[PDB]
Formats: C-alpha cells, sequence, structure tokens
C-alpha cells in the first residue's frame, strides 16, 4: 500500500528545503556544467575522416 | 554636440555588437556543454558567424501572407526592437555614466519593459496562421504574469535604497550588495527573468515542438532579425536589471587602495583605469547572468502553459506579498527606513 | 509633546464633564466596567443562538438541523467582534462626557496625578515627529462616531487630548 | 579542459562594454572639465550649479572661492520667463 | 485644459454617434477619463498643489479596476450570445 | 539635445534603415502558393474561462503593486504611521489574493462495475 | 530650434486631435493601436507642462495594463503673458512629486488608501464572480 | 491517499499537514505573518536593550521661538 | 516655486539698486566652497541668520522690502568668514573643497581634508563644527571611524596631506 505523508520519515523543513531549493535541479545542471569541461566529439570534415572498413558499401 | 554623438556611436555600438556576439556565444555554449563545437567555421574561430546570418536575412525576400495586415506585421518586430533597445539608455557603466541620467530611472525601465507584451499580441494578429494565433494569447498571459513579479521584486528592492535614480541604488551596494540579504529574491528574480524574456524551460510562447516555430512563424528577412534581435537585446537588458537591482552594478571592491599606490593626482589615465574597473565589473556581472541563461537551456525540459501559471500565481506571487510583509516590519523592528 | 494646534479646552459633548477627548486604545480598555465586559458575552452568545433560533422558526431544508460546528464558531467569533466594539464604544462615550463618568473620572485624575509624580509625560512619549502627531489626532479623534461603517483607533502618544 | 574557443564570444562581449564604459568615463570626464560627473542633483543643486555659472563667467563646472563677488555677479541675475502652459 | 478638453469632448462625440462597434464605447470612456485627468494636472501645476495630482492618482487607479469590470461585464455578454453585433 | 534625446531619435531610424536595405536589397516575386498561410504544408472558437481570467485579474494586481511606489519613496517621512498604514492596505489586498486561491480561480471513470446476478 | 520647443505644446494638441483615427477606424484593432498612440501623446503633453513621472506611471499603467487587456479581449472575442519663474532657498529637501503624493496618501489621507484597497478588492472578487461558474 | 484534515478538527495536525503537503502556501503565510507580529513584539525590546530611536533630522529651517533680539554687529 | 515648463528664456534686469539702500557687499564662493565653509558660517552668523528668519516671519508677506538690513547683516557675516578662513587655512579649505568638487560633493567622501579643515578652523578661528539635535549616545557621523561608507577612491593629495600631518602630529 502506497505510504501516506504521515508516515514519512523527512520532516516537514527537509522536505521544503528541497522544494524551495530545487536540490534536483542543481545536481542536474551540475552534472551538465561537468561536460562543458571535457573533450568534445567533433571531427573536421573533410579535413579528417570517420572510419570506414572493408565492408563498406 | 559632437561629444554627445561620439558617446552615442560608442554606446550604440558596444550593445549592438555585444548582442551580435551573444547569439555566437550561446550556440558555442551549449555545444560544449553537447560535447561538440558549434560555429568554428564562418570567420577565424566561428567570430563572424552572427554577421554572416545578418547579412543573409537582410538579402531574404519578405513574404507577406494574403490574409495578414501588412502593416502591422512589418511594424510590430519593429517597435519591439524599439523598445528593446530604447531600454539601454539609462543603464549606468559607472556613477553617473550613462546615456540618461533620469531621476525617474527605474520607473522608466519599467515602462519601457511593459511596452514589450506588444510584439507578442500583435503578430499573432498580423500573420494570421493559427499556430501564431495560439502562441500569441499564451505568450500574452505569461509575458504579464512574470512582469508582475519583476515589478515586485523591483519595489521590494526600492523598499531599501528610497530612490528612482540607478546610480544611487548601485551607490547604495558599496556596503554589501543586495544579493546577499536577499538571496531568495534573486533565484526568483533569475526563474521570472528567464520566464519574462521567453526562454527554456519557459519557451512554451515559441515552443518548435507544441506549435512549430511559433509567433515568428511567418516572419522572413528583416522581420525576423528585429525579433531575434529584440530578444537577445532583452535577455542582456534583464540580465542588466538584475546586476544593478541585486549584484551592485558596477562595484566590485575598494580600489582606494592600489589607486593611492598606482598614481599621486588626478589624471585621464587614472579615469580611464577607474572607468575599465567599473565597466569591467559590471560586464563580468552581465556575462554570467548570460552563460546562465544558456546554461538554463542546455539543463531543463519545457514547462506546459497551466504549470508557469499555476507557479507565477499560486507559489511566487504568495511569496512576494509575504515578503512585502516582511521587509518594512525588519527596517521598523531596527528603525532603519532608509532616507531620500 | 508640545501641540502644534490649538485645541478647545473641557469642552462638553454631553452633560458631563470630560475625561479625554481621543482616548488612547489601552485606555480605553482599561477603563472598562464588568456592563460592558457583560456586553461581550452578550454578543458572542447572543450571534450563535441568533443562528440557532432562526433555524427554529424557518428551517434550511425543510427539517430542522442543528448548524454545523463550522457556522457556530463563526458565529461565535463574529458576536465577540459586535460585543467588543460596542463595549469600546460605551467607553469612548464615558470617555467624552456623553454617560455617566464619575468613575472613571476619578480614577483618570489619580493616574494622570501618579505620572506628574513620576515626571512623564501625561499622555506619553510618541515615536512620531509632532506632525505625525497631529495627523494622527486627526485621524482618530471621533472615530467612534463611524463604529457602524470602520472600525478605527487611537493608537498614537499624541497630546491632543482636549483638556487643560 | 577549459573551452578557450567557447568563451572567445564572451571575451568579444567583456571587452566591448569594457571599453566602452572606459571611453565613456574619459569623454564625461573631458566634458566636465576634468572632474567626476555630478548623479542624483535635486532643485537645490540645479540652482547652485546656476549661481556658480553666474559666478565663474559661464566655465560650467569652475568653482571659485573668493570671498567677495565681482561687480557683474549683481547684474547678471535671472529669471526665467515661462510660455503660457495652455 | 486645451487637449483634454478636446480629447473628453472628441471622445464623447464618438461615444454618442457611435453606430459602429462598443468597443469604440469602451474607449470612448477611457479616453474621456484621459481628458479629465489632464485637465486637472495642468490645474495642480498652475497652482502648484497636491491635491490636484492626488485626485489624479485616484482617477488612475479607479480607471483601471473601472476597465478590469467592464470588460468582464462584455465577457459575460459574450458568453451567452457567441457574437457582438452591436 | 542630450544624449538621452538624441539616442531616442537614433534607434528608430536604424530600424528604418535596415527595413529599407531589406526592402531594395532583396527580391519580391509573390505569388498565390507562396502567399498562402503555413500550416503544416496544406492548407486548411471557443476558450476557457482561466485565459479570460489572467489578463483581467493582472489588472487590479498590477495596480495593487504600483500603488506601493509612493509609500517606497516616501517610507522616512510618513515614520512608523505609514508604515503601519501600507501594513493594513497589503492584508486588505491579501484577501482578495486568498479568496483568488480558494476559489481555484486560474486552473483549467472511476465507477465500480456491478452486476445484477 | 526655439520655436520647436514653444510649439511641442500645441503639436502634441494636433496629434490629439488628430488621433482621436481612434472613431474613424475600419477596424477596431487598429482603433485600440490608435489608442495607444493617443495614450504615447498624452505622456509627452505630460513631459512638457513638468509632470514626466506621470508620463512614466501613464506608460506602466494605461499601456503597460489597460492597452495590454483590450488587445487581449479582442483577440478573443468575435492667456498670452509668459510666467515669472524665480528662485527661493527654502527647500533642502529632495522631496518630488512621488515623494509628497506618498507623504500626503498615507499620512493626511489614510481613509482614501484604505477605502482604494477594498476597490481593488472588488476589482478581484467581481471579475471572478461573473466569469468564472462555480462548481 | 493524503487529504485535508480539517484545521479546526486538529490546529497542529492540521498545521503538519500543510507543512508536508502545501509548502508553498505554508511558507507564504509563515513569512508573511512573522512580519508584523515580530514587529509588534520585538520592536520595545530592541527599543529597550540594543538602541533607542534615532533624534529626528531637520525638515525645514528651525525658526527659533522667541521674539527677535534687535542685534549689533556686521551693519552698514 | 516650481522649475520651469516647456519653453522659457532667461532674462536680465538692467537696473540698479534703488540709491536709497545701502550697498551691500556679495558672497563670491561657489557651490563647493559653501559647503565646505557652511559649517563655520553657521557656527559664527547663527544670531543673526535667526534675527534674518525672525524678521521675515514677523513682516507676514512683505519680507523681502522689509527685511533688507538684517539681510546685509548675513552676508557681511559671512564674508567675513570666509575671508578669516581665506587668510589663515587656505591650502586645507582648498583641499577639502576640491576633493567635493570630485566625489559629487558628499561629506562622505572628504573626511581626510575635513579632519585637516576643521583642526585649523578650530584652532585659528575658534570656530567649531557640531551637529545640532543629537544626543549624548548618538555620535557625529563625521567624528565616527571605520564607518559603513567610504568613497571609492580616497583623495590623493588628501591622503598625502593627512599621512604629513599625523608625522607632524597636528593631526
Ligand atoms: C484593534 C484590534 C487588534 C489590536 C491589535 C493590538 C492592539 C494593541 O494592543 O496595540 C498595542 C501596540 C503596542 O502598544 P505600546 O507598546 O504600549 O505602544 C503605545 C503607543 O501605541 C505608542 O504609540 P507611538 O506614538 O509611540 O508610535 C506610533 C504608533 C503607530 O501607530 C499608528 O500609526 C496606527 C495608525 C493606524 C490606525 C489603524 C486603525 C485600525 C484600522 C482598521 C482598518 C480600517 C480600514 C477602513 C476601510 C474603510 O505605534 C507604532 O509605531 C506601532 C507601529 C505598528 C506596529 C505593528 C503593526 C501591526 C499591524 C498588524 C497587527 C496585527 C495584529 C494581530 C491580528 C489582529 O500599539 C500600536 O500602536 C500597534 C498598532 C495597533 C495595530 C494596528 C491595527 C490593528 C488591527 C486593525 C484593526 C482591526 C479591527 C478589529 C476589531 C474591530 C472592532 C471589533
Ligand atoms: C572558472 C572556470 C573553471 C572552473 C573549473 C576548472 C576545472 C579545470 O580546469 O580542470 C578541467 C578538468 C579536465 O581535466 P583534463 O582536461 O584532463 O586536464 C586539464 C588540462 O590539462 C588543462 O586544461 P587548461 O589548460 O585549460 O587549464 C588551465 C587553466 C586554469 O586552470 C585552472 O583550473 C586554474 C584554477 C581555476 C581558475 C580558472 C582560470 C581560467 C578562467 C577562465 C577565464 C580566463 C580569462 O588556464 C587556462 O588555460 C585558461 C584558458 C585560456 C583562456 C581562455 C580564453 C578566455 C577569453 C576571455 C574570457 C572571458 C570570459 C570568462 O576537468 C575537471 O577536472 C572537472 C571540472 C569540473 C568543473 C565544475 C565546476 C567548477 C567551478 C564552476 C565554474 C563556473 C564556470
Ligand atoms: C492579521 C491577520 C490574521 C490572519 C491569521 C489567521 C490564521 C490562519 C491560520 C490557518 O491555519 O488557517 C487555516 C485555513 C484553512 O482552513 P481549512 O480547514 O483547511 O479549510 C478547509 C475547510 O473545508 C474549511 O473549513 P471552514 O469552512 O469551517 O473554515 C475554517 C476557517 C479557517 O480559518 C481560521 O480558522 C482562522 C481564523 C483565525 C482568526 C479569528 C480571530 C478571532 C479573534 C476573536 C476571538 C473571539 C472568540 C473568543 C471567545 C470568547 C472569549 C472569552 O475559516 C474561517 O473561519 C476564516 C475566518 C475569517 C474571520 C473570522 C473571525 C471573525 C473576526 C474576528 C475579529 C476579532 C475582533 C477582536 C476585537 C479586538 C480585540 C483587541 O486557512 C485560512 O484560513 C486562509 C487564511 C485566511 C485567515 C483569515
Ligand atoms: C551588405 C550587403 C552586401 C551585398 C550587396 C549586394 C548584393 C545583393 C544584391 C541583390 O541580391 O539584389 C539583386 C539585384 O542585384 C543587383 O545587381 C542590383 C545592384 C546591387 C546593389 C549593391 C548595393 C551595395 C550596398 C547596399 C547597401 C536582386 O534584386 P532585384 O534584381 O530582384 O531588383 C529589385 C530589388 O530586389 C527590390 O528592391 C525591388 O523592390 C524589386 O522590385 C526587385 O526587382
Ligand atoms: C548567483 C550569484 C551570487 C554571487 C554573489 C556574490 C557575493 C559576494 C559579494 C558580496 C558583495 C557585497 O554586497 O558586499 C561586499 C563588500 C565588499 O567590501 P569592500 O570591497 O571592502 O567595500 C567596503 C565598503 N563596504 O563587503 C563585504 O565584503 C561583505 C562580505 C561579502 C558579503 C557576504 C559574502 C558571503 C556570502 C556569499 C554568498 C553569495 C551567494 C551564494
Ligand atoms: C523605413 C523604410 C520605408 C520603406 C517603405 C516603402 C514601401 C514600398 C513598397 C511598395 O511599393 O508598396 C508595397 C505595398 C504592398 O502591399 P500590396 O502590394 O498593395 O498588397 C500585397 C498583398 N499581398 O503596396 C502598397 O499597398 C502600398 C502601401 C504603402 C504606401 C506607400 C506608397 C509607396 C509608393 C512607392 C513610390
Ligand atoms: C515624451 C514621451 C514620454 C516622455 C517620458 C518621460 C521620461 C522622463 O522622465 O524625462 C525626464 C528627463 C529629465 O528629467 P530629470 O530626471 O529631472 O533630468 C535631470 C537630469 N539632471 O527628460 C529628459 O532628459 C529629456 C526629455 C525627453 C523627452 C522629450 C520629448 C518631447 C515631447 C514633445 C513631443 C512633441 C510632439
Ligand atoms: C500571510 C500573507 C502571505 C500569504 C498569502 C497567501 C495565503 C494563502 C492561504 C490559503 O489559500 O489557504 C488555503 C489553503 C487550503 O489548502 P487547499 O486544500 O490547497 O485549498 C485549496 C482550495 N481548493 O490553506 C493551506 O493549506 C495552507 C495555509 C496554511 C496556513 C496556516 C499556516 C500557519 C503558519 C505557522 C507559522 C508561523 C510562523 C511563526 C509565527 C510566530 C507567532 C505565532
Ligand atoms: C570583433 C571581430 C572579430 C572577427 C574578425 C576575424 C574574422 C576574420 O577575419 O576571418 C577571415 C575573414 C573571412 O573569414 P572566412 O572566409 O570564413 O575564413 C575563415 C577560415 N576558415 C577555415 C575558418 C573558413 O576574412 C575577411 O575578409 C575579414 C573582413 C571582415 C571585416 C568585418 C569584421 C566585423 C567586426
Amino acid at each position: 500500500r502506497p505510504a501516506t505523508w504521515e508516515e514519512s520519515e523527512e520532516g516537514a523543513l527537509s522536505k521544503a528545503t528541497k522544494y524551495f531549493l530545487l536540490a534536483e535541479m542543481f545536481r542536474g545542471l551540475y552534472v551538465v556544467l561537468e561536460q562543458f569541461f571535457r573533450a568534445p566529439y567533433t571531427i573536421y570534415y573533410p579535413f579528417e575522416k570517420g572510419p570506414v572498413s572493408p565492408r563498406f558499401r | 554636440m559632437i561629444i554627445n554623438i561620439v558617446e552615442i556611436l560608442i554606446f550604440l555600438v558596444c550593445v549592438l555588437f555585444s548582442v551580435a556576439y551573444l547569439t555566437v556565444a550561446e550556440r558555442k555554449t551549449l555545444a560544449y556543454m553537447q560535447r561538440r563545437l558549434g560555429p568554428n567555421f564562418v570567420g577565424y574561430y566561428g567570430l563572424l558567424q552572427a554577421f554572416a546570418d545578418a547579412v543573409k536575412l537582410l538579402l531574404k525576400e519578405i513574404v507577406l501572407p494574403k490574409e495578414s495586415n501588412y502593416i502591422i506585421l512589418v511594424i510590430s518586430p519593429l517597435i519591439t526592437l524599439i523598445t528593446a533597445l530604447i531600454g539601454w539608455v539609462v543603464i549606468p557603466l559607472g556613477p553617473g555614466i550613462t546615456l540618461g541620467e533620469l531621476n525617474l530611472g527605474i520607473l522608466f525601465s519599467l515602462a519601457i519593459g511593459s511596452l514589450g507584451v506588444f510584439g507578442s499580441l500583435l503578430s499573432g494578429w498580423s500573420s494570421n496562421s493559427k499556430y501564431s494565433l495560439l502562441g500569441s494569447i499564451r505568450s500574452t498571459a505569461q509575458l504579464i504574469s512574470y512582469e508582475l513579479i519583476l515589478t515586485s521584486i523591483f519595489i521590494i528592492i526600492i523598499m531599501f535604497v528610497s530612490s528612482l535614480n540607478i546610480t544611487t541604488i548601485i551607490e547604495t551596494q558599496r556596503v554589501v550588495w543586495y544579493c546577499i540579504p536577499l538571496l531568495p529574491l534573486l533565484l526568483i528574480f533569475f526563474i521570472a527573468s528567464v520566464a519574462e524574456t521567453a526562454r527554456p524551460p519557459f519557451d512554451l510562447t515559441e515552443s518548435e515542438s507544441e506549435l512549430v516555430a511559433g509567433y515568428f512563424t511567418e516572419y522572413s528577412g528583416s522581420p525576423f532579425v528585429f525579433f531575434f534581435l529584440a530578444e537577445y537585446s532583452n535577455i542582456i537588458l534583464i540580465s542588466a536589471f538584475n546586476g544593478y537591482l541585486l549584484l551592485g552594478g558596477y562595484l566590485s571592491f575598494n580600489y582606494s587602495y592600489l589607486f593611492n599606490i598606482l598614481f599621486n593626482d588626478y589624471s585621464y589615465v587614472s579615469f580611464l583605469f577607474e572607468g575599465l574597473i567599473n565597466s569591467s565589473a559590471y560586464a563580468i556581472k552581465l556575462v554570467f547572468l548570460m552563460f546562465s541563461f544558456i546554461w538554463v537551456r542546455a539543463a531543463f525540459p519545457r514547462f506546459t502553459y497551466d504549470n508557469l501559471i499555476n507557479f507565477c500565481w499560486i507559489i511566487l506571487l504568495p511569496l512576494l506579498f509575504g515578503i512585502f510583509l516582511i521587509i518594512p516590519s525588519t527596517l521598523y523592528i531596527f528603525d532603519s527606513f532608509p532616507t531620500l | 509633546s508640545t501641540p502644534l494646534v490649538k485645541t478647545s479646552v473641557n469642552y462638553s459633548y454631553g452633560d458631563y464633564p470630560l475625561i479625554d477627548a481621543d482616548p488612547h486604545f489601552k485606555r480605553v480598555v482599561g477603563y472598562m466596567r464588568p456592563s460592558d465586559y457583560g456586553v461581550i458575552g452578550l454578543a458572542t452568545a447572543a450571534l450563535p443562538a441568533g443562528i440557532c433560533f432562526a433555524e427554529w422558526l424557518d428551517p434550511v431544508k425543510g427539517k430542522f438541523a442543528r448548524p454545523s460546528v463550522k457556522f457556530l464558531r463563526v458565529a461565535t467569533m463574529l458576536g465577540f467582534a459586535v460585543g467588543f466594539g460596542a463595549a469600546y464604544a460605551r467607553s469612548s462615550l464615558r470617555f467624552f462626557g456623553v454617560t455617566e463618568n464619575a468613575r472613571e473620572y476619578k480614577k483618570d485624575e489619580a493616574q494622570m496625578a501618579a505620572r506628574k509624580a513620576a515626571g512623564l509625560e501625561p499622555y506619553g512619549t510618541s515615536s512620531l515627529t509632532p506632525e505625525l502627531q497631529e495627523i494622527a489626532a486627526k485621524n482618530s479623534a471621533h472615530s467612534i462616531a463611524g463604529l457602524f461603517i470602520f472600525p478605527w483607533f487611537n493608537f498614537v502618544n499624541h497630546p491632543y487630548h482636549g483638556r487643560e | 579542459a577549459i573551452p578557450f574557443e567557447a568563451l572567445l564570444p564572451y571575451g568579444i562581449i567583456f571587452g566591448l562594454l569594457t571599453a566602452g564604459g572606459g571611453a565613456m568615463q574619459v569623454l564625461h570626464v573631458y566634458r566636465n572639465g576634468g572632474v567626476r560627473d555630478r548623479f542624483a542633483i535635486d532643485q537645490w543643486d540645479s540652482q547652485m550649479m546656476e549661481r556658480d555659472l553666474r559666478l565663474n563667467g559661464g566655465q560650467g563646472r569652475k568653482q571659485v572661492d573668493q570671498a567677495t563677488a565681482p561687480e557683474a555677479f549683481k547684474h547678471n541675475h535671472v529669471w526665467k520667463s515661462e510660455r503660457p502652459l495652455i | 485644459m486645451f487637449i483634454g478638453t478636446i480629447i473628453l469632448v472628441l471622445s464623447f462625440l464618438g461615444f454618442v454617434f457611435n453606430r459602429r462597434n462598443i468597443i469604440l464605447a469602451f474607449i470612448c470612456l477611457e479616453t474621456m477619463l484621459l481628458g479629465i485627468n489632464l485637465i486637472l494636472l495642468r490645474n495642480s501645476v498652475l497652482f502648484d498643489d497636491i491635491s490636484g495630482s492626488l485626485f489624479a492618482i485616484v482617477i488612475i487607479i479607479l480607471a483601471g479596476v473601472e476597465s478590469a469590470i467592464g470588460l468582464s461585464l462584455l465577457v459575460s455578454y459574450y458568453r451567452l450570445r457567441g457574437v457582438i453585433n452591436s | 539635445m542630450n544624449t538621452f534625446i538624441i539616442f531616442i531619435i537614433l534607434i528608430p531610424i536604424v530600424g528604418f534603415a535596415l527595413l529599407a536595405v531589406n526592402i531594395l536589397l532583396a527580391v519580391y516575386k509573390p505569388y498565390n502558393e507562396k502567399l498562402g498561410a503555413f500550416e503544416c504544408g496544406l492548407t486548411s472558437l471557443a476558450f476557457n474561462a482561466a485565459f479570460i481570467l489572467v489578463a483581467i485579474l493582472f489588472l487590479p494586481f498590477d495596480l495593487e503593486i504600483s500603488t506601493l511606489l509612493p509609500y517606497v519613496m516616501s517610507i522616512y517621512l510618513v515614520s512608523n504611521y505609514g508604515f503601519t498604514i501600507v501594513l493594513l492596505f497589503l492584508l486588505i489586498l491579501i484577501i482578495g489574493f486568498v479568496y483568488e486561491i480558494n476559489t481555484n480561480a486560474l486552473k483549467i471513470n472511476t465507477d465500480s462495475l456491478i452486476y445484477k446476478l | 530650434m526655439m520655436y520647436l520647443t514653444y510649439y511641442f505644446i500645441e503639436i502634441t494638441i494636433f496629434l490629439a486631435i488628430l488621433c482621436t483615427f481612434i472613431i474613424s477606424a475600419k477596424n477596431p484593432m487598429v482603433s485600440i493601436l490608435y489608442m495607444i498612440a493617443l495614450f504615447v501623446i498624452a505622456a509627452m503633453y505630460l513631459y512638457l507642462i513638468g509632470l514626466g513621472i506621470f508620463s512614466l506611471l501613464y506608460i506602466m499603467i494605461y499601456i503597460g495594463a489597460i492597452a495590454v487587456l483590450f488587445l487581449f479581449i479582442i483577440t478573443l472575442l468575435d492667456n498670452d503673458y509668459n510666467t515669472i519663474i524665480t528662485q527661493d532657498w527654502f527647500n533642502i529637501e529632495n522631496t518630488t512629486l512621488l515623494t509628497t503624493i506618498g507623504n500626503v496618501l498615507l499620512t493626511n489621507n489614510a481613509f482614501i488608501l484604505l477605502v482604494l484597497a477594498i476597490v481593488l478588492l472588488l476589482g478581484i472578487i467581481g471579475p471572478i464572480s461573473i466569469t468564472m461558474k462555480h462548481k | 491517499i493524503n487529504a485535508n484534515p480539517g484545521f479546526w478538527n486538529g490546529p497542529f495536525r492540521y498545521l503538519r499537514w500543510s507543512a508536508h503537503n502545501r509548502p508553498h502556501l505554508f511558507f507564504a503565510f509563515a513569512i508573511g505573518i512573522a512580519g508584523p507580529v515580530a514587529a509588534l513584539t520585538l520592536t520595545p525590546l530592541r527599543r529597550k536593550y540594543l538602541y533607542p530611536d534615532h533624534s529626528p533630522l531637520p525638515q525645514s529651517y528651525p525658526l527659533p521661538q522667541r521674539a527677535r533680539e534687535q542685534l549689533t554687529g556686521f551693519d552698514d | 516655486p516650481r522649475e520651469a515648463a516647456a519653453h522659457w528664456v532667461p532674462f536680465e534686469d538692467k537696473a540698479n539698486m534703488p540709491d536709497n539702500v545701502p550697498d551691500v557687499v556679495e558672497v563670491g564662493a561657489t557651490s563647493a566652497p559653501l559647503l565646505s565653509a557652511s559649517y563655520f558660517i553657521g557656527a559664527k552668523c547663527k544670531p543673526y541668520n535667526d534675527d534674518f528668519m525672525l524678521c521675515r516671519e514677523e513682516s507676514q508677506g512683505s519680507g523681502a522690502i522689509d527685511c533688507l538690513k538684517e539681510g546685509r547683516r548675513v552676508t557681511r557675516c559671512a564674508v567675513s568668514v570666509i575671508e578669516d578662513i581665506n587668510k589663515s587655512c587656505l591650502d586645507e579649505f582648498r583641499l577639502h573643497w576640491q576633493c567635493l568638487e570630485q566625489n559629487n560633493h558628499q561629506l562622505s567622501g572628504c573626511r581626510k581634508a575635513e579632519a585637516l579643515l576643521n583642526k585649523c578652523v578650530f584652532t585659528k578661528l575658534n570656530l567649531e563644527k557640531k551637529i545640532p539635535g543629537l544626543r549624548p549616545d548618538e555620535e557625529p557621523v563625521f567624528l565616527k571611524k571605520d564607518p559603513w561608507i567610504k568613497p571609492a577612491v580616497d583623495d590623493f593629495k588628501s591622503v598625502r596631506a593627512y599621512a604629513e600631518a599625523k608625522k607632524n602630529g597636528t593631526l
């Protein structure tokens, strides 16, 4: 059975902190920002070329 | 007269080129957050990309659909661009350093902002494409609703200063930036400036996936240039409002000690060095804000119309009225009503 | 606490001597008689008793049913408000010298004499400037006359009390 | 790493605003004659500045600290003739 | 006194001789309030008196609420009929 | 003729100049099929109350917010008196806001299966 | 140049006559746009007579809210002498029109303010009462 | 599942329910009401202990409340 | 009185005083020197200013023509004190009022030059700067050390002179 509000482990104040300060949204923003400092994947066609195999058609 | 002309040309050129390069900066930043490169080919390191798009659009034919009021369809983008640019006349880059030093600077900002919903309200009537009409009504609703939040934060800040001169509001912040005592108010101004600008996640106004394109579905050539330019200029301008209301404007740090070391009397060198310091502080604040607009665009999915209306009118507005009650109460408790 | 404007002195609003032309809220509640508390209690009882009797006379839905607790709670709240308004009005009218005020007059004389002995202002010290005190006085003077329309009180320690 | 090509447009905007503000500072100072600008000036300040113009010979914001006024100060008083607000 | 008076009278005549539309009627109401207020404000300035401007502010607010209520009435009228044929 | 007015005049001139450049340089070949309105590529009105209601309630709330401008420009001069007055004003408006919330003004098959045996 | 600022008042008057195009407009929209133009002319005249703050308040309210509502709804539904200007120095404060309005409205006329609060309360309750169907 | 328990049935339970299930309204009301109550309750404490209120600033020329005392000095 | 509106021209009157009126010297200092010297002018000329204002009140409307004499007295007192400053403390006076010219005339931006000027004037003219109406608990802001509010750039010449005075012991 789904639990009711009164049987919740977290206090209302902590839940309200997460609610008003957008905790998971800031976690998402941080994960996005981490990509900004990684090596990109692009290659510079037509000066470079993607992989080609003997079987290519 | 000559000096006035040179100042206006310098300021206008800086603003127009900053808007032009904000588009390139957006593409490049989103690109690197998406593990790709973005424009790096039209001009060295993709620095001429914006002018390439400009020239192309100025060479594009203007299409006036059959059921359209052509005068309104061509003039609506023009008025929204004009107001978006007129808003810049009061922004200071240093004490008194602005094109318009008005004692009613704040009131001017709010008024010219309130003149910003007319492009959305008029284009849907002008296009007559149905997608444009739905977008136009929903946008007008969203924009006015969030303009309320922005005006309310303006009022809360003036509660601390008791002045409608922008430079004075900035000067009062040498003691502390107002984003320190009012951090929650700064969060709300960002969430609302995003919405008032119609940016993602709150891009319901011109969202390609719900409605193809948006109110601009029918806008080709220079009218599209105008909507584009007005949108990015408004982004920068509302970042400016944020800057001087909450981030201390052109204030960075107390450089009195440093100047007393470097110089021994007033000179054009020292005035220029001070001007550069103030302007650099204000421009770095603008840059962080624009980066944050782009960051939020990269990170979140869109809202629905019901969702954002519910947000503004049931979660934000009650909190703002509560703050209306609690700020003067704290002033009264500690006997700190600000003088004129 | 020096008056900026001239006021009438010991003007007769009625047949009895004047105690205070614009009494402070604390005085008006402080000088209230047991009869005034009886008035408050009577209003507090009367309003829900009124709703119940009205239901008795002409039931809302044909069949008699006692009014719900929400409405009765409402009833008590509003009845207390009416009773307090009536009682405040009675006490203020005593202060103006419109009803019988011997007890209140004596108590005021004693309190004023004690305050003078202590060196304090007869009407207290205000956190407002004198101009704001005159404005507060002109806003609160005889405001009990509009008890039917709007509630307005004197919360400001001003010197315009119409005495010597 | 820090992607410098992504920062180039930001650097362009930053330099543009910084240089524009510095040039505006120099132009304002040059217009003022070697002193900083006067901001948030009320009616009192405007009238004081007009009196200053009467005193220093019309040389803008130039200041004189001689105790006694020249002779022409007594005669160069100005009232303003304002058109009927119809 | 001149601009306000003419706005008032022309909006009044537009209202009365309207035989085109009801929106013209709303607009004549608003513009009449405008002209009243302009006359009021000119008089305020000529007297250097604040009561005129205070009443101007109150008119502004009341015209706001009047516009809100009037448009709500028009919408409720439309809900039954679907079309405004004036 | 200060910088303010010159800038204000200059902006629309720039807008008109860009528009005139577009008109002068771009081709202009209208024809019936191009002039059609775009709806996903092929040719082809009741609304809800909350649409009306957001717009209509914007005006009172805007007036409420803008009625505090005189207050914040005169806070010190009105002292602890004006303070109390503006609290009462705000609470009276908050009551209307409560009414709006509780009436849910801006917001836009569970039966069981019974067999007669 | 001097005749410009001199006749500026008379020009706003003439443009106001002309704009009051509101009555003769074929399209009610167009009539509303001309109403906005009239309001901008009003803001221009207000600045000229010395009341610029009112120019900005008019722009804020009548154009920013009332004209916006108008458009929302209709998209949805089918004396030759010159005055002497003299100076004196008795005013040491920086008191402007807005500050004085706040002062009188919040102290001398607090009652008018609270009654305006009731009027705005009406401007909230009424539209809800007649545009919304309960239950 | 969770539902309004009624304020009048139990005050503190309803407050807990509100704080868990309508945090926006609960905290909006809390912040709004904390202001005036804190004003009334705490301002006299501040006056008594932290620091008294300031002396009023001048608004106009302070005229002496006395008669002209003629004068002698700095004459013709 | 209100400021001028849409179109105004300034006009100058070429007549002389009527010869019955005794002539008087006019104060020649401008806004920055005047604001610098204001506290000393007040301290010295308070009785004459008060008498002038009382005359203007008692005249009950004819103040301009009935209160010329003690107006001449006021202007003469002002010119006297300014002359004394020009004779005794000129360099510090210039420091102070040039600093004010640089800092939008805010006394908060010129505390260093103001300390020197105040000491010089107290020692050589026996005038003290004082802010009326403060209780003993309240501290005059111009005497306060470590203020919250500080100027953007401490004036170069004023800083040098202040450090020099600290060495000499005058300050």
